[PDB]
RNA sequence: AAGCGAAACGCAGCAGACCAGGC
């Protein structure tokens, strides 16, 4: 985690939750081998005009 | 002068085909929108009224 | 001068032989 100044505003055990969560979250995304393309990032493409 | 019977007279099917040819090269969207009004109005139906 | 509905995201090498060829 990096906060402007250095000022993270929350205690560690808040941080630590919320960096778990983040894990967690990971975790069960590479479980189901759909990390690798969250990997890749940049998504626009839109065509829709109107039919 | 006035044109006697004016709206008895001006037939919803010349609408659609004015429609048709100021619609030309537009997009079919955009063709068929403009020319729903004259195909609705050339099948309208009069409610006679009170009675 | 004009005027209308007045979040989040640019790789990588063997190396060392031996042969043929170039001016
Ligand atoms: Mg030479």
């Amino acid at each position: 985690e990096m906060a402007t100044k250095a000022d993270y505003t929350l205690d560690e055990e808040s941080r630590a939750r919320i960096k778990t969560r983040l894990f967690t979250i990971r975790q069960e995304m590479a479980s189901r081998g759909l990390w690798d393309s969250f990997r890749q990032s940049e998504r626009g493409e839109e065509t829709i005009e109107e039919r | 002068g006035d044109n006697t019977k004016w709206n008895e007279n001006q037939n919803p099917r010349m609408f659609l085909a004015m429609i048709t040819y100021i619609t030309r090269n537009q997009p079919e969207w955009f063709r068929n929108v403009l020319s729903i009004a004259p195909i609705m109005f050339s099948n309208k139906m009069a409610r006679l009224g009170k009675g």
